[PDB]
């Protein structure tokens, strides 16, 4: 009878396995028509409609996280055991710069052999652009035995996470209040999860990574390194390539810490070596990190009188313009899944495109930089992600705004000052956007129709009408002379990219200045463009989810359902959803632009290679200052000549790339289908094949039905975001593996 | 075992099963006789 | 702070009535309802009632309706609304007969009903050229 | 035609025209539609009981 | 001969296209090292090869001017293992899944809940017609006489 | 304190009292606009504006139109001039249909009292209904605000090139 | 304004007039149903077209038909 938890609240039975949709009140009487199995998977996980209690949907939420956790775990066990099984990661270690990573060989059948490339080593098999073998290496993994203990280690928590969600939905079930303490959670995963987890790395890496990358570094071959463990009961192992350990822990319990700045430093720039970044400053990172995430877990009070009250300080918080300020958004956030999972999503999305961005700015993995497939597609797959997830944030504040506000508990905080002035919000959002598009895109024609007629001198470019990014160029000189004047203790800038030298590793370029030209201005001003309509599309779903002058009651019609009717002039989509459709839309729109504008700014003024009298190559040749000014650029210097690798792939190594292309193609031409047609046709044709059907009287017992209305735009949603994304990935992959 | 059978008697877990099963046979009868462009016989 | 002291306690929104409501119709809503609930306006944000009479203007029949579909959440019931012209030219609305229109009452005749189902409908083309 | 009595639909804008039904009660009042049937097969609507008149159902032998 | 084609075994084209292949194959053999799988997996690939280009040309198969197998699909029957065979197959196995499809419905249509049968399948019941599909021809042209595989007007029409 | 609160104690409106749109700045400021300045006949409204907009019309025209010139180009100033007059009787053509389609008055501020005194039984919107009270809301008003953006406009362009010219000549 | 049209189908359940959302429809008195009631639409110049008044309408092909026809400020829905 403890008081978090209930003990054994569901019975483990299989009865409701063979019970579908037996959660749902609608479905539970069974199927009549077709339209009751994709209902089944639509509101599998809407657990807010399966029960009326939020300790229940609580529980539901925790028990699904476990079993994400445990798919995650999963995952990563399957990429370990295929880098100890299937890879080439021992032959790659030994020659980082002329190896392949390769983690996937292709049985024989269909002659699909074929895709089994010459990564050499001795290997053949799939080229891996998820770059598992720098982050490896950083690790200071040196045997394929490493990666299968990982692999083992992954299985074993994969089934103890499967193991926790089972229990603590069957077993031991924590209670409501258990789930709304947000200051002890706070508390817990600043202090614990973040700070202890780079405190654990940043011993990992100083025990472990880097004497072990020390070593590999100075030539020593991985056989002849000490097995990892060595270099814990050995203090003389460490202490040869880090002289400061020979004085122990004493220096840090004295306060004496200048004396660990032998492994502990702040140098800035990449290793010459592998490219990479300093270990010591990765470790040095995540130590200062962990102190800081520690200090900031104390913040909130929880159980002694110490800490602080998140009701207090957002209560505290009002103003002139702003009325009640943030009174009851702690009750907003307290009660409500869908506004966390609203901040959190919105949040992570932007954390993986600052990743992403971080990632191929700064390297932080040894020989990563120059595997140029590696990079682009890090930078492609974590802006999607971050995308995808961004919409996902916007979804579920409209949903949050459509289900969990009520307006009583909201009377004159900022939610409620948000609505009432929606209007202006949005007109004026509109406004930018207007401006935005017409100035870039339309500079971007401008330049397009100069070209044709012509007039090369009456151009926005830089032999021409020129628009200097004067900002941009200014923060970059900042921090290129930022260290020894407003960062004294560095040596080198964070990033090349800022300025400075050009750094090669076996005559591959791994970072280099990024110079900004009006090339630059134009599709910078292209982002900001399609970001402001994506949030244009989200914000206008958001503040009208529950009326407007159209509808005034839209939110008793829900967050999902596809229109009020033919009446008021035609009321399509006036959802909320059908605007989180619209914006997945210009979602796709917008991170193709900038993934886009990344692969060639890259391939065309930082990739290469460098002669050994210090000439720069690069792999396209600068083309980007001056073709990337207008749509005929992009479409031929660009989408036409680096589709010629995609194109000429058939019968090398790289045609399943040409395949993926074609078939992502054909998919993303199927979604047009969904996306442009609608239900009372194909309903009025499934009506002939019924009566088909009928007359040889295999007229199956559920009624098929057509797609619903939101069904099919989710359909062609899916189908068409599938498919362009598919097709940049094969285009993307092939151009980069193939140069 | 008398509800976790109907589970398996559902819609998606046979057809997984079948189509699994048959995507095998197909397999493998193009790796012990592969290339056939035309009928055997 | 406002005008009439019966407005409900509302900040104002950019969601009212335009100028559309000065020159051609402008509906009002009035109800009285016994305590000062906090209700959702069907323009903008939350809205305090008066313990007594409520007066409320809007641009739309169908925003006052709106707007008494969700009084009767809160037991209240005598809620009329009235369309105004551009001048005072008062007009009963909804509670047209004094009962709610999904209730019978005597007095009422039928419009626009037909003696036939859907099947009885003439063909359009016996219906061209009138 | 009486309750549980088996009908065919004669009603041309019906779900279920030339379908057969099963009679749930015969109004023996002077409404227009007094026969209800009900069907296996929901509509479109997900309805599936309507109410027809004498003349729009015809007895299955 | 048929179509101005010519017999593969005769096709000059044809044999620059396997001349071609395991040279290709055999000088991406060449960068690998002694016995090591690698070379395993692409001697195998050089053997597969030549065997179905020699399955190929002794097949009775017409090549064209590109050295590519056509398929002579008139109706002939000395190029009937062409089509004509797997078409047969094909209607065979085809006709075996409508006939199990049909059979099954019909069975659990006169059931309590024909609706749950069709999620939920009767295992036993669809083990049981499956394996009586390999009577299809026969059992529809025993159905079509009876009268028993069309229906005549209780099917549904729409208004006009 | 609040500094946003319903327009005009009307909390119906779709308007609100923000420190913008009442504040005694952009009183000052809209009320010493030509649009609304006190004491000025549309003409007199119309050629201000046509100035002011003629003035700076010219400049983007004669710095980057179809001739332009890094250093100073009497063609340049010549197209430019053209190009902005050419604008100007554009717009000087869409007030004029604008203001025929619109309004049916010659004087007002006082049809509207007539026909809330002496009755509007008539077609109305003319008589009855009648939006705005200002003289910029008849057809003579409208007239000649068109004639005096017109005339404020070329005068305003011509002044401008004048002005464009001194400043390139002699600094 | 949009035309709407009643059905002796009518079963009188109330449902379409509960459903309208600008006060279009009414329950009249009647006898050609048990309920005694019949759907009446006595305000089609409110008729917005939603259509919200058949989707709750349960008789086989509808008892209550809005045909779309000229717009006016009221049938577009427009607060302006
Ligand atoms: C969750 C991630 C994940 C993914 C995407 C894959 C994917 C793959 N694995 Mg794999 N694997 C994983 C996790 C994963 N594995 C884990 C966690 C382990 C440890 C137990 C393994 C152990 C493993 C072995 C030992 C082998 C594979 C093989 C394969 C390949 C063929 C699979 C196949 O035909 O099975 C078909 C499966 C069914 C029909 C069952 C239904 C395929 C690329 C095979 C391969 O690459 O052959 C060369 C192979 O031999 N995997
Ligand atoms: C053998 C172990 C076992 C058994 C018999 C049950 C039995 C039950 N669970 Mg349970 N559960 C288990 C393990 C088990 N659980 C584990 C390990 C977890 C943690 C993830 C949960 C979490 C959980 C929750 C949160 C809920 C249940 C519920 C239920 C009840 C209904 C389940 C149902 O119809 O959905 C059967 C569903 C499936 C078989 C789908 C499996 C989904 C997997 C995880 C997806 C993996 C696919 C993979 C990602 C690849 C995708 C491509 C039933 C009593 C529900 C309940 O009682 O509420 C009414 C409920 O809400 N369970
Ligand atoms: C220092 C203590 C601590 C730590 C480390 C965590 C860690 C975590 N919590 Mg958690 N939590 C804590 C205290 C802690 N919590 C407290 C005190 C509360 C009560 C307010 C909660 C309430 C809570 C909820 C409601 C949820 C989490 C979730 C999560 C996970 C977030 C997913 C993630 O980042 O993946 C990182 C994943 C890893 C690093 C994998 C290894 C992590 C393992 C499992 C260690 C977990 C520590 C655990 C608390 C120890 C208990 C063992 C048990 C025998 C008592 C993460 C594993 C979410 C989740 O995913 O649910 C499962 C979630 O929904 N927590
Ligand atoms: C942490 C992430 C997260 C979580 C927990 C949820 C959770 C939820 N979302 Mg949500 N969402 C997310 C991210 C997330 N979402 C993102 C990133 C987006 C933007 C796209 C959305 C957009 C969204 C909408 C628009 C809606 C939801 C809804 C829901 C609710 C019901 C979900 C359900 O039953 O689906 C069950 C799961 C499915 C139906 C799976 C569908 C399969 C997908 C679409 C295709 C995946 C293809 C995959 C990539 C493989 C393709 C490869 C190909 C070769 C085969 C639930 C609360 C719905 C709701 O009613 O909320 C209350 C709703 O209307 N969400
Ligand atoms: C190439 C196709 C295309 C184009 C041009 C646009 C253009 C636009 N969309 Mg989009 N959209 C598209 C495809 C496209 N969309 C698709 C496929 C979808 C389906 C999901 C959407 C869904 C969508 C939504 C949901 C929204 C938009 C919005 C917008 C507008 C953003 C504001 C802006 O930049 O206006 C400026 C106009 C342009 C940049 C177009 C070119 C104008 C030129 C360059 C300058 C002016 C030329 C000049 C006037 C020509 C005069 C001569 C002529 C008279 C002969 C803009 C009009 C948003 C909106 O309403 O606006 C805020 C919005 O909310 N779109
Ligand atoms: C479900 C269909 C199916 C069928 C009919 C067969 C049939 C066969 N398999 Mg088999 N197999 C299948 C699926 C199937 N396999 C799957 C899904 C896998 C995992 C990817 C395998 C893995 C497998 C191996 C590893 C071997 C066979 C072998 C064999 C043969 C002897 C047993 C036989 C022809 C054996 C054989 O003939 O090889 C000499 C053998 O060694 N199979
Ligand atoms: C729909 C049109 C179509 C047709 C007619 C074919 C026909 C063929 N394909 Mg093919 N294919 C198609 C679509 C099609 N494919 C698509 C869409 C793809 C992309 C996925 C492929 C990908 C593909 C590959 C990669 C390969 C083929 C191969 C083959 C040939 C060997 C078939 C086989 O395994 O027989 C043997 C198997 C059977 C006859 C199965 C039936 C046996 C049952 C159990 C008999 C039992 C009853 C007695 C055959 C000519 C193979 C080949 O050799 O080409 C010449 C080959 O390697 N196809
Ligand atoms: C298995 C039973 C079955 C049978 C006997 C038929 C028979 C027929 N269908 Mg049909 N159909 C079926 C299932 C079936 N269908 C299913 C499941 C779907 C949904 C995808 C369709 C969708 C469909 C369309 C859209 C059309 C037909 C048409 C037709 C007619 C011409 C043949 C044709 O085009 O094939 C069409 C076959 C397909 C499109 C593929 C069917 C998918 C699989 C192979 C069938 C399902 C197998 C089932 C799971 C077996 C379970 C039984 C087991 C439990 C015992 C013919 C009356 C056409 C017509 O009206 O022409 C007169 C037409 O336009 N059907
Ligand atoms: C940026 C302007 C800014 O954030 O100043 C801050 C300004 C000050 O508001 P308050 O003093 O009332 O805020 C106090 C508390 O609400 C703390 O959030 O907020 C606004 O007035 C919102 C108007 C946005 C207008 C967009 C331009
Ligand atoms: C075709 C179409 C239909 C009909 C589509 C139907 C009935 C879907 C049928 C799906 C079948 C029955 C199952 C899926 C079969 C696929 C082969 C499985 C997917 C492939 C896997 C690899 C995922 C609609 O209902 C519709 C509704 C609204 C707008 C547009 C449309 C529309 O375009
Ligand atoms: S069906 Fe398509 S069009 Fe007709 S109302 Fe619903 S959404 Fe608007
Ligand atoms: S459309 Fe249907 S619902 Fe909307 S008003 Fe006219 S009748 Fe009532
Ligand atoms: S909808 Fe048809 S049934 Fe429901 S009330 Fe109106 S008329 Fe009677």
């Amino acid at each position: 009878k403890s008081t978090i938890v209930d003990f054994n609240p569901v019975e483990t039975s299989f009865e409701k396995w063979a019970k579908p949709g037996q959660f749902s009140r609608t479905l539970a009487k069974g199927p009549k028509t077709t339209t009751w199995i994709w209902n089944l998977h639509a509101d599998a996980h809407d657990f807010d409609i399966q029960t009326n209690s939020l300790q229940e949907v609580s529980r539901k939420i925790f028990s699904a996280h476990f079993g994400q956790l445990a798919v995650i775990f999963l995952w990563l066990s399957g990429m370990h055991f295929h880098g100890a099984y299937f890879s080439n990661y021992s032959a790659w270690l030994t020659n980082p710069t002329s190896t392949k990573p390769s983690a996937q060989i292709v049985w024989p059948i269909v002659g699909q052999e074929v895709l089994n490339a010459d990564v050499g080593g001795n290997f053949q098999g799939i080229q891996i652009t998820s770059g598992f073998f720098q982050l490896w290496r950083a690790e200071g993994i040196t045997s394929e035995v490493e990666l299968y203990w990982t692999a083992v280690g992954g299985l074993v928590a994969s089934f103890l996470m499967l193991f926790a969600g089972w229990f603590h939905y069957h077993k031991a079930a924590p209670k409501l209040e258990w789930f709304q303490n947000v200051e002890s959670m706070l508390n817990h995963h600043l202090a614990g999860l973040l700070g202890l987890g780079s405190l654990s790395w940043a011993g990992h890496q100083i025990h472990i990574a880097l004497p072990i990358n020390k070593l590999l570094d100075l030539g020593v071959s991985p056989e002849e390194i000490p097995l990892p463990y060595e270099f814990i009961l050995n203090r003389d192992l460490i202490a040869q390539l880090y002289p400061s350990f020979n004085k122990g822990l004493t220096p840090f319990f004295t306060l004496n810490w200048g004396e660990y700045s032998d492994f502990l430093t702040f140098k800035g720039g990449l290793n010459p070596v592998t490219g990479g970044l300093w270990l010591t400053d990765t470790a040095h990172h995540h130590l200062a990190i962990a102190v800081l995430f520690i200090v900031a877990g104390h913040m909130y009070k929880t159980n002694w009188f110490l800490g602080h009250s998140i009701k207090t300080i957002l209560e505290a918080h009002k103003g002139p313009f702003t009325g009640e300020g943030h009174k009851g958004l702690y009750e907003v956030l307290t009660t409500s899944w869908h506004a966390q999972l609203a901040i959190n999503l919105a949040l992570f999305g932007s954390l993986s495109i600052i990743v992403a961005h971080h990632m191929y700015a700064m390297p932080p993995y040894p020989y990563i930089a120059i595997d140029y497939p590696t990079q682009l597609s890090l930078f492609t797959h974590h802006v999607w992600i971050g995308g995808f997830c961004i919409v996902g944030g916007a979804a579920h504040g409209a949903i949050f705004f459509v289900r969990d506000y009520n307006a009583a508990n909201n009377y004159n905080n900022l939610i409620d000052r948000v609505i009432r002035h929606r209007d202006a919000i949005i007109s004026h959002l509109n406004w930018v956007c207007i401006f935005l598009g017409c100035h870039s895109f339309g500079l971007y024609v401008h330049n397009d129709t100069m070209r044709a007629l012509g007039r090369s001198q009456d151009l926005f470019s830089d032999n021409a009408i020129a628009l200097k990014p004067i900002f941009a160029q200014f923060i970059q000189n900042l921090h290129t002379l930022a260290p020894g004047s407003t960062a004294p203790n560095a040596l080198t800038t964070v990033s090349y990219a800022f300025g400075g030298d050009v750094i090669s590793v076996g005559s591959k370029i791994a970072m280099m200045p990024i110079s900004l030209g009006t090339a630059d201005f134009l599709v910078h001003h292209i982002h900001a463009f399609t970001i402001h309509v994506t949030v244009l599309i989200l914000l206008k779903g958001v503040l009208y989810s529950r009326n407007s002058r159209l509808i005034p009651d839209k939110a008793n019609l829900g967050f999902r359902f596809p229109c009020d009717g033919p009446g008021r002039g035609g009321t399509c989509q006036v959802s909320a959803w059908d605007h989180v459709f619209l914006g997945l839309f210009w979602m796709y729109n917008s991170i193709s632009i900038v993934i886009f504008h990344f692969s060639w700014k890259m391939q065309s003024d930082v990739w290469g290679t460098v002669s050994p009298t210090g000439a720069v190559s690069h792999i396209t040749g600068g083309n980007f200052a001056q073709s990337s000014i207008t749509i005929n650029g992009w479409l031929r210097d660009f989408l036409w000549s680096q589709a010629a690798q995609v194109v000429q792939s058939y019968g090398s190594s790289l045609s399943a790339y040409g395949l993926i292309f074609l078939g992502a193609h054909f998919i993303w031409a199927f979604s047009l289908m969904f996306l442009f047609s609608g239900r009372g046709y194909w309903q009025e044709l499934i009506e002939s094949i019924v009566w088909a059907h009928n007359k040889l009287k295999v007229a199956p017992s559920i009624q098929p039905r057509a797609l619903s209305i939101t069904q099919g735009r989710a359909v062609g949603v899916a189908h068409y975001l599938l498919g362009g994304i598919g097709t940049t990935w094969a285009f993307f992959l092939a151009r980069i593996i193939s140069v | 075992m008398k509800d976790f059978l109907k589970y398996l008697s559902t819609a998606p877990v046979l057809l997984t099963a079948w189509l699994t099963f048959t995507a095998g046979f197909v397999i493998e009868i193009n790796r012990f006789y592969p290339d056939a462009l035309t009928f055997p016989f | 702070k406002l005008k009439q002291s019966d407005f409900p306690k509302f900040e104002g929104s950019t969601g009212g009535w335009l100028s559309a409501a000065k020159n051609e119709e402008k509906y009002v809503i009035i109800w009285t309802s016994k305590d000062a609930s906090l209700f959702e306006m069907p323009t903008g944000g939350t809205a305090k009632m008066n313990a007594g009479n409520n007066v409320a203007y809007f641009a739309r029949k169908e925003q006052c309706l709106a707007l008494g579909s969700q009084l009767r959440g809160f037991k209240i019931t005598n809620y009329k609304i009235f369309r105004i012209y551009p001048p005072l030219d008062i007009t009963l609305l909804h509670p047209f007969d004094g009962v709610f229109p999904e209730k019978v009452n005597q007095g009422r005749s039928p419009v626009g009903k037909r003696d036939a189902s859907i099947g009885g409908n003439p063909n359009p083309a016996s219906l061209k050229f009138q | 035609i009486q309750k549980g009595s088996t009908v065919r639909i004669l009603r041309k804008e019906s779900y279920w025209y030339n379908e057969s039904g099963t009679v749930v009660v015969v109004d023996q009042s002077k409404v227009r539609y007094p026969v209800l049937v009900r069907f296996t097969k929901v509509n479109y609507a997900g309805t599936n009981t309507n109410n027809f008149g004498l003349n729009e159902v015809e007895e299955v032998v | 001969d048929i179509g101005g084609l010519n017999p593969c075994k005769d096709s000059e084209v044809f044999q620059k296209r396997l001349a071609k292949t395991v040279k290709k194959l055999e000088n991406r053999l060449k960068k690998y090292e002694e016995g090591t799988p690698p070379q395993i997996a692409i001697q195998q690939q050089i053997t597969q090869t030549k065997q179905r280009f020699t399955r190929y040309a002794d097949s009775n198969l017409l090549c064209g001017n590109d050295g590519l197998p056509h398929l002579i699909t008139d109706g002939r029957w000395s190029h009937g293992s062409e089509f004509l065979l797997p078409s047969i197959l094909f209607l065979y196995i085809s006709g075996w899944i409508g006939w199990v499809g049909r059979k099954y419905i019909r069975t659990v249509g006169q059931t309590s809940n024909p609706t749950e049968k069709e999620i939920i399948i009767d295992v036993p019941l669809a083990i049981s017609i499956m394996t009586s599909g390999f009577l299809w021809p026969f059992a529809a042209w025993q159905e079509f006489l009876s009268g028993d595989l069309i229906a005549s007007d209780e099917t549904i029409t729409t208004s006009p | 304190v609040s500094f946003i609160k319903p327009y005009r104690q009307d909390p119906f409106v779709g308007h609100l009292a923000t420190p913008i749109t009442t504040s005694a700045f952009t009183r000052a400021y809209l009320k010493v606009l030509p649009a609304y300045r006190p004491g000025l006949t549309p003409l007199s409204r119309g050629a201000e504006i046509g100035f002011t907009h003629g003035y700076f019309l010219i400049g983007p025209f004669y710095t980057y139109g179809p001739l332009r010139s890094v250093e100073f180009s009497l063609t340049s100033l010549a197209a430019g001039l053209l190009a902005a007059i050419t604008l100007l009787l554009i717009l000087t053509v869409g007030l004029s249909i604008y203001g025929q389609v619109t309004y049916d008055v010659y004087d007002n501020a006082l049809i509207v009292k007539l026909v809330r005194q002496m009755v509007g039984s008539e077609r109305t919107q003319d008589l009855p209904q009648i939006k705005g009270t200002s003289e910029l809301d008849t057809v003579l008003g409208w007239q000649k605000f068109s004639e005096g953006f017109f005339s404020g406009g070329l005068i305003g362009s011509i002044v401008a090139a004048v002005g464009i010219a001194l400043y390139s000549t002699y600094l | 304004s949009h035309t709407v049209k009643i059905y002796d189908t009518c079963i009188g359940c109330t449902q379409c007039v509960r459903a309208c959302p600008t006060d279009v429809l009414e329950m009249v008195p009647w006898d050609g149903c048990k309920a005694g009631q019949i759907a009446s639409a006595p305000r089609t110049e409110d008729c917005v077209g939603c259509k919200r008044c058949e989707t709750a309408c349960p008789t086989d092909f509808l008892s209550v038909r809005v045909y779309l026809g000229g717009e006016t400020t009221r049938s577009l829905g427009l607060a302006y």
